[PDB]
């Protein structure tokens, strides 16, 4: 067994293996979510396929449950690990309270299982950061993240990933009661975000919705391609 | 003080002559390969007359470029070893931040691998501006075949759009490497205009060996 | 006590494990030794010269028995050679228990090699200085493996180890065929051991090991005194 | 004791780290294997290294592992740590049709072995794996499948893709030369050996110094099949013919 | 300085200073006086605090009916061997039913603290332990150190500023076994006013006296019942 | 050049504690203030984003129904101590029958403070006010990274705490009210904090002999606000 | 001591079971369900003692929800089957063995409908139809006198009508009531309740 401390103090107070692990996280790619009154919407930028892989083994959105999603960034092989230690606890929190998995829930869990893994012996800390999305009983959509530190922490509209300063910036000064007014609307919101970014032109861009009563559902790059014509035809009248 | 960083290639070394084209200071320019000696002490005596000619000019613009080299590779010509680098960089920590009255003298300087070199070298009061240079991105990359290939007689076969996806990490040297060797191959054949498989070939030749 | 639990064999930034690039330095300053299989056995020979007159030459020996019908040499550094012998003799028994069979000589290289792949991988260990050769005539056909300190192996109709092993491999290449006796191999074996022994090679400076359909056996010093007379 | 340990789990400041960045530093060197397919069948092109006139050439096979009864994997790096890895997975399929009594499905044979793989570059103080590997099969759910391994321990689906020395050079004609779902298997053998006619600097391409395993399916047998050294040449000699009437002809 | 780390290095010198350096924790805690006379020993500790606001923090504890401690290093390590010393009173009082011995107490602590001083990465204890108590052979002052070295003694003091009380008790030891409870608590209470700046001495907030006697179970005195023991003494001369 | 985590100073101390102190200065500023009527206890939030939710995180947080909590410092393992108090006042509960006292709460979280090693890994970077009303009354404790623990009377913890500990000597005396005590500690974060004071950035909780532990909610809070 | 049955058919399965939970002579609850989903096309009939039967049961069940949460697709009813027998036989040699008798019923898209039937010493058997309980001594002997595997669906409702008339003339025990479910290619549907009015 190895037994060695990693992570321990600076003499100014900073843990250093925890916030070099936060600069593996800024520079994976961008995942942009917002929260619609009845309808969330989240969405990943740059796919960056090469038009010779198999499309759903690169995926970054999954699911835990019928009800939660989650998307991620930093290095994938940390991720996977973790997502598929999440869905052992939210099945095993179905033989016990009968109820499905509350979303706050499930970010409690991840983050108390981040925590403890920056604090035993000769572990390096994970180098992720997720963002949980979910609608739960009696239909409250919201959403959540998790630093790397494991610090869980809701919002109502948050972006991670390489370009995430210039997103978040973006989003105060686009964030309206009526922009998430229709379903369709809000998606004109996010599509308009990470056109903002990364120049993902239609061709690297998968958002994927959920109505909180669906499971996920992905649109194809079809109504991608309807909507950033008709969200760059609004732009091209007006200026 | 000013430094620059990023990965190799990405205009560094390119930002420093647009900086010497426009100024009217004097421009001092030394590499830091050249700050080692065969001899002892030669090192540091060689910083001291440095900064003496910059200060005896003018308001004067001190360029210093891939200064990590002081400290990696190691050369048998150096009598002293580490420990004669050493005592010229505590020279080089004097001479921007000594006590002495400094005068108008600007200092830029420039590496790679800016992880290596000394923390208190880079302490504000000696170097105050620390520039990131990223590597370009998929609508900047457009841009530079714009500048590139403006005063070659290009012919209309090519679309440059394919080229700029080809690697997904190409810096701004590797355009220049490609726009400099297709017009080679064009001389092969007496030609004027630069055609598609003059790139065809081009990158096969550059990037993939 | 305890151990330490940490992998002492990393890579470098080049990406070259040094510590298998160095314990390969240990193997080519070993004795030569050399291997050969012709179409009914296979030939190993070793180049055994004590420092002195005082020592017993018939008190140790460099070719091993594994099993009825399967040898080793080696040529490496001495007190690591007698680990893994206590190791690949034990590996045939436990083959021998479950299956009431003879072990291939194939499936002994696959169990020696996972050994030392083993080992240079887990904590606070240095890798072995020894290579082996490892020969057996299993159905018929005869085998000649060769294993290495990283935990890799071949399969040589014929090749050198030790100093001068780049030697050895060009006169080799210039001598072998395929179509020779096992009294043939001998004598080309003793023939590519002369090019880097000293002036006297007597019956007692070397050490020959042969295999049959008959089994694997060693030859004693009277009969090598003969191959020895009338060689090259 | 601890000014003798490396450290071979930390990040660096940075934010990367380094220890799997070495190993897949050389995994570009020492090996070449491709894959590709586009329908019924698919096929590992790899290219053999040590070619010296002293070996027997047995075992079937070089670099070409059979896995289950239905799926093999073409490996390249450090060949010592591939003959751990490669009992591994074999008896994941095995532990597997112990439990269900049904034949593993090809993703999620590789999923189990890259968290093998992912845990020894997180955390116990240990040398990571300098291996990565490819993956063919066949499965009810999804037919002919394509993988990568990389030693980081993250995966992917592909239709073809090189770990070559060369393999950027491969990748970059592989997406110039294909057609997706009508490359049959004669025309992807063709294009196979036409790939691994650029990246050999050894030329003229020794029928001797490649190894090509196809995997085809039939009814219930899914036969995997590494075709003889009596059928490489004239598929070498027929990419020569049509090379020597396309130059002369432009 | 290399050999300057672990606790397993020796020093060419020959002393090994992690076990010097842990000497250094117990000359930062506050002072304390320990002392016996024939039938009777008493221990006086002075207390700091923070602000003015704050409390006090205590440093004499209660082991058992016939043994107390006081303290003087960082607190936490101090409750790491208060509560082994609990436990090996009461399970020899479960097993033999009777007091545990001072005298083999301490021998218990002294193989107990040596432990951590000999292995890889294992810090001393740093703790300022004074004891006091009774065998059958009456009382008994014990001092220990993170050496883990115990000396028998018939008065100490030790914490910030102790050199200027141990002055005072050599020069008034020959007194000590003869006085009963009264004078020699004041002989210990003249010993805290030396170690103490010319201005503030004994402000009934900041000191306590914990006493077992020939008849009498161990009892600690806190802040107001010091009043009838503080009272009785004469100024500081200047 | 890397000592172990196990290692004292020449002048004594360790390292790692020492770096840990440090580490409480860097999160947001509580005040707790001991009054004979109760116990109040506040903090800010520090808010960074006009997005961010500003209700799902706290400082204050409960550890019985007469026990209430103050964290400082990191938070993310904060929350470790906080459930090995919840679960240490239910086994005094289920094998005496009775509420555990609010010191003996304490010093059973000062015990783990400093656990840390290489066998069986680093000391904890929170610091801790503990707000309850036992038999004894209303109590107000502190703990430290060091694991040590004082009875205070109107501590002030955050990276305000020495600038808010000489306003609050000043104000502080032995015969205070809970209705001036909750505005006096508002007064000291309006000084000390960066944004404005509002219902939103603030929160609090009161312990009471009579009630049992409340937390005030953005309803009942801005009351004191318009009225400061 | 309790009934249930399993009539298969060409394109579907036909599952019916009783609602009485038992007690020492009295019944504590009529409205049992003894019916347990895994997916949407696969049910679990569990039989046996207390505690068995219920914690079994649903620890299949979360393995079998956690198997198409990693995969994305669902179990095939003859895997899912396969990795019963398992559990039950590893668990069969130890201080806790359970005592349950189960059969299972599935249909796929692949090789249709499925029914496998075991026992509390894990023995698997793919058969058309099959019971369990005391209740199986009457009924298999109406149930091979009219089956025919080419029966439809709605006959086969009837004859699992005839199969329990029969079990409420010469059993001694009271048993009114019988919950039905039917599997297909849509899916689980739920059948009349079907009973005997005791009024
Ligand atoms: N962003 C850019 N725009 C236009 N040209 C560029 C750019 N980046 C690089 N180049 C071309 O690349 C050439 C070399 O760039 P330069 O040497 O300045 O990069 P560098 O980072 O300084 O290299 P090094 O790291 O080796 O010092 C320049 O002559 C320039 O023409
Ligand atoms: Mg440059």
């Amino acid at each position: 067994s190895y037994d060695r401390a990693i992570t321990v103090f600076s003499p100014d107070g900073h843990l250093f293996q925890v916030e070099y692990a936060q600069e593996a996280v800024k520079k994976g790619s961008t995942a942009v979510g917002v929260r619609g009154r009845d309808i969330v919407v989240l969405g990943v930028e740059k796919k960056s396929v090469a038009k010779l892989q198999d499309e759903r083994t690169v995926r970054k959105i999954c699911a835990l449950d019928d009800n939660v999603c989650m998307a991620f960034a930093g290095l994938t092989a940390d991720a996977r690990i973790v997502i598929n230690r999440a869905r052992v606890e939210c099945q095993s929190h179905r033989l016990t309270v009968e109820d499905p998995v509350t979303v706050e829930y499930i970010t409690r869990y991840i983050a108390s299982l981040k925590q403890r893994y920056t604090q035993s012996n000769g572990r390096r800390p994970f180098g992720i950061s997720a963002l949980i999305v979910g609608f739960d009983f009696d239909g409250t959509p919201r959403l959540y993240q998790t630093d790397p530190s494991g610090t869980y922490h809701a919002w109502k509209a948050n972006a991670i990933g390489r370009g995430a300063k210039s997103v978040r910036e973006f989003l105060e000064k686009n964030y309206t009661d009526e922009a998430i007014e229709t379903d369709d609307l809000t998606i004109k919101l996010v599509i308009k975000a990470l056109l903002e970014v990364v120049q993902s032109g239609g061709k690297n861009i998968e958002l994927a919705v959920m109505r909180r009563d669906q499971s996920l559902k992905i649109l194809n790059p079809e109504e991608i391609e309807k909507y950033v014509a008709e969200i760059e035809k609004e732009k091209e009248e007006n200026e | 003080g000013v430094i620059l960083y990023g990965p190799p290639g990405t205009g560094k070394t390119l930002l420093a002559k647009a900086v010497a084209n426009q100024t009217s200071a004097t421009f001092l320019r030394v590499v830091g390969s050249e700050l080692i000696q065969k001899y002892l002490g030669d090192g540091p005596k060689l910083v001291r007359e440095l900064f003496r000619v910059a200060e005896e000019h003018a308001p004067s613009i001190v360029f210093i470029d891939e200064i990590d080299a002081i400290g990696t590779k190691r050369y048998d010509s150096n009598s002293g070893g580490e420990r004669e680098i050493q005592r010229t960089m505590l020279e080089l920590l004097n001479q921007l931040d000594g006590f002495d009255s400094r005068g108008d003298v600007k200092v830029i300087m420039a590496t790679n691998r800016i992880e290596t070199l000394d923390p208190a070298l880079i302490r504000p009061g000696r170097i105050d501006r620390k520039i990131e240079f990223p590597l370009p991105d998929e609508k900047t990359k457009k841009r530079i075949f714009q500048i590139h290939t403006s005063r070659m007689t290009l012919a209309d076969d090519v679309t440059l759009d394919d080229l700029i996806m080809a690697k997904d990490d190409l810096s701004g040297a590797d355009i220049k490497a490609i726009c400099t060797e297709a017009g080679l191959m064009a001389l092969r054949e007496r030609r004027m205009k630069v055609t598609n498989e003059d790139f065809k070939k081009s990158k096969e030749n550059v990037l993939y060996k | 006590e305890r151990g330490y639990s940490f992998s002492l064999t990393t890579f470098s930034p080049s990406g070259k494990l040094v510590q298998i690039e160095y314990a390969l330095a240990a193997v080519a300053g070993g004795a030569p030794s050399v291997g050969i299989k012709a179409a009914n056995g296979v030939v190993l020979a070793t180049e055994k010269k004590q420092k002195s007159i005082l020592y017993d030459e018939r008190s140790v020996h460099k070719v091993e028995p594994i099993t009825k019908h399967i040898g080793l040499v080696y040529s490496g550094m001495g007190p690591d050679y007698r680990v893994l012998v206590h190791r690949a003799r034990k590996l045939a028994q436990q083959y021998y228990l479950v299956y009431q069979e003879p072990i291939p000589t194939a499936q002994l290289v696959q169990r020696v090699a996972s050994v030392m792949q083993e080992y240079t991988q887990s904590g606070g260990v240095r890798p072995f200085g020894v290579s082996l050769l490892i020969c057996g005539w299993n159905e018929g056909r005869p085998y000649l493996f060769q294993s290495d300190p990283s935990g890799a192996y071949f399969a040589w109709k014929a090749t050198a180890m030790g100093k001068n092993y780049v030697n050895g491999k060009t006169f080799l290449e210039k001598r072998y065929n395929e179509d020779l006796e096992l009294e043939d191999a001998i004598h080309t074996a003793i023939l590519t051991l002369k090019e880097s022994f000293e002036g006297q090679m007597t019956e007692d400076n070397i050490e020959v090991g042969i295999c049959n359909e008959a089994g694997f056996r060693r030859l004693t010093p009277t009969e090598v005194k003969d191959y020895l007379a009338a060689i090259a | 004791s601890r000014r003798y340990d490396s450290r071979t789990t930390i990040f660096s400041p940075e934010g990367r780290l380094y220890q799997v960045e070495y190993a897949m530093e050389a995994i570009g060197h020492a090996g070449t294997c491709l894959g590709i397919l586009a329908n019924d069948g698919v096929l590992l092109a790899a290219e053999r290294r040590n070619i010296h006139k002293l070996l027997d050439e047995v075992f079937f096979s070089e670099k070409i592992y059979k896995l289950n009864e239905d799926m093999a994997c073409s490996v390249a790096g450090i060949t010592s740590d591939a003959n751990v890895l490669t009992n591994e997975l074999r008896l994941i399929a095995q532990r597997y049709l112990l439990q269900y009594q049904e034949p593993i499905p090809c993703e999620q044979l590789v999923t189990a072995l890259c968290d093998i793989k992912q845990a020894y570059t997180q955390f116990g103080g240990k040398r990571p794996f300098g291996v990565s590997l490819l993956y063919i099969g066949w499965d009810k759910h999804y037919g002919f499948q394509l993988y990568q391994s990389d030693p980081s321990g993250n995966y992917g689906g592909w239709k073809a893709t090189c770990i070559g020395n060369n393999s950027a050079a491969a990748v970059s004609m592989l997406k110039q030369d294909y057609k997706e779902g009508e490359m049959t298997l004669k025309s992807a053998l063709a294009l196979a050996i036409k790939v691994l006619n650029k990246t050999m600097d050894v030329s003229k391409l020794s029928a001797e110094k490649v190894e090509i395993a196809t995997l085809t399916r039939e009814n219930g047998k899914t036969v995997i099949r590494v075709l003889k050294q009596k059928e490489v040449e004239q598929l070498i000699k027929k990419h020569e013919e049509e090379e020597a009437k396309a130059e002369r002809e432009k | 300085n290399q050999y300057d780390n672990d606790v397993t290095v020796w020093s060419p010198q020959g002393r090994i200073h992690q076990i010097e350096y842990a000497m250094e924790a117990v000359k930062q805690g506050s002072a304390t006086v320990g002392l016996k006379s024939k039938t009777h020993a008493v221990l006086v500790a002075l207390k700091r605090a923070q602000s003015e606001l704050a409390a006090h923090q205590k440093k004499i504890l209660h082991v058992d009916n016939h043994i107390g401690i006081s303290i003087a290093g960082l607190t936490a390590d101090a409750r790491l061997l208060c509560n082994f010393m609990r436990q090996e009173c009461l399970d020899s009082r479960f097993v033999f039913d009777r007091p545990l011995p001072v005298s083999r107490l301490v021998s218990l602590i002294g193989s107990k603290t040596q432990i951590p001083t000999q292995r890889y990465g294992r810090r001393p204890y740093g703790v300022g332990l004074l004891i006091a108590g009774y065998d059958d052979m009456g009382p008994h002052i014990f001092q220990t150190c993170p050496s883990a070295n115990y000396f028998d003694c018939r008065a100490m003091s030790i914490g910030a500023r102790s050199q200027s009380a141990r002055t005072y008790l050599e020069r008034h030891m020959s007194e000590f076994m003869e006085c009963n409870l009264n004078e020699l608590v004041k002989h210990g209470l003249r010993a805290l006013r030396e170690t103490l700046p010319a201005e503030q001495d004994l402000t009934t907030k900041n000191v306590s006296i914990g006493i077992v006697g020939k008849d009498l179970e161990f009892t600690i005195y806190d802040d107001d019942d010091v009043s009838p023991f503080l009272e009785g003494l004469e100024e500081r001369p200047q | 050049y890397d000592r172990g985590v196990n290692t004292f100073s020449p002048e004594g101390r360790l390292f790692q504690v020492e770096y840990a102190i440090e580490a409480i200065k860097l999160g947001s500023t509580a005040i707790g203030i001991q009054t004979s009527e109760g116990v109040c206890l506040a903090v800010e939030k520090r808010i960074t984003s006009p997005l961010m939710e500003p209700s799902s995180i706290e400082k204050i947080v409960e550890i019985d129904a007469h026990i209430g909590c103050a964290m400082s410092g990191l938070i993310a393992d904060a929350k470790t101590l906080i459930d090995k108090a919840r679960v240490e006042t239910q086994n005094h509960w289920f094998t005496y029958n009775e509420t555990m006292t609010v010191e003996s709460v304490t010093q059973a979280v000062s015990n783990l403070a400093l656990q840390f090693g290489e066998e069986d890994s680093r000391p904890f970077g929170v610091a801790l006010l503990f707000g309850g009303v036992d038999e004894k009354g209303p109590q107000l404790f502190h703990m430290d990274p060091s694991g040590t623990f004082v009875q205070c009377d109107a501590r002030a913890i955050g990276s305000a705490s020495e600038g808010a500990q000489s306003s609050l000597q000043e104000v502080y005396h032995k015969s205070m009210t809970l209705k001036e005590a909750i505005k006096s500690s508002l007064i000291i974060l309006k000084q000390v904090m960066e944004e404005k004071l509002n219902a939103t950035n603030i929160e609090l909780a009161t312990v009471q002999p009579g009630q049992n532990f409340h937390m005030f909610t953005k309803e009942e809070l801005e009351e004191v606000i318009k009225d400061i | 001591m309790e009934y249930l049955i399993g009539i298969q058919g060409p394109d579907y399965v036909l599952v019916a079971s009783d609602r009485v939970a038992a007690s020492n002579i009295v019944q504590m609850k009529d409205d049992h369900d003894k019916m347990f989903k895994m997916s949407e096309k696969i049910l679990l009939l569990c039989v046996g003692e207390a505690g068995d039967t219920v914690q079994f049961a649903e620890y299949i069940q979360k393995n079998v929800q956690l198997y198409k949460m990693r995969n994305g697709y669902e179990l095939s009813p003859t895997a899912a089957a396969n990795f019963t027998r398992r559990n039950l036989a590893d668990c069969l040699r130890s201080r806790t063995p359970y005592h349950v008798n189960l059969l299972l019923a599935g249909y796929d898209e692949h090789e249709g409908p499925a029914l496998y039937y075991m026992d509390y010493l894990a023995a698997l058997a793919k058969a058309p139809f099959a019971a369990h309980g005391y209740g199986a001594f009457l009924t298999l002997s109406i149930l091979d006198r009219y089956y025919t595997p080419t029966i439809s669906r709605e006959r086969a409702v009837e004859l699992l009508r005839k199969c329990l008339e029969e079990l409420q003339k010469r059993f001694i025990l009271n048993l009114p009531t019988f919950s039905v479910r039917i599997i297909d290619k849509n899916g689980i549907h739920d059948l009349d309740n079907i009973s005997f009015p005791k009024q």
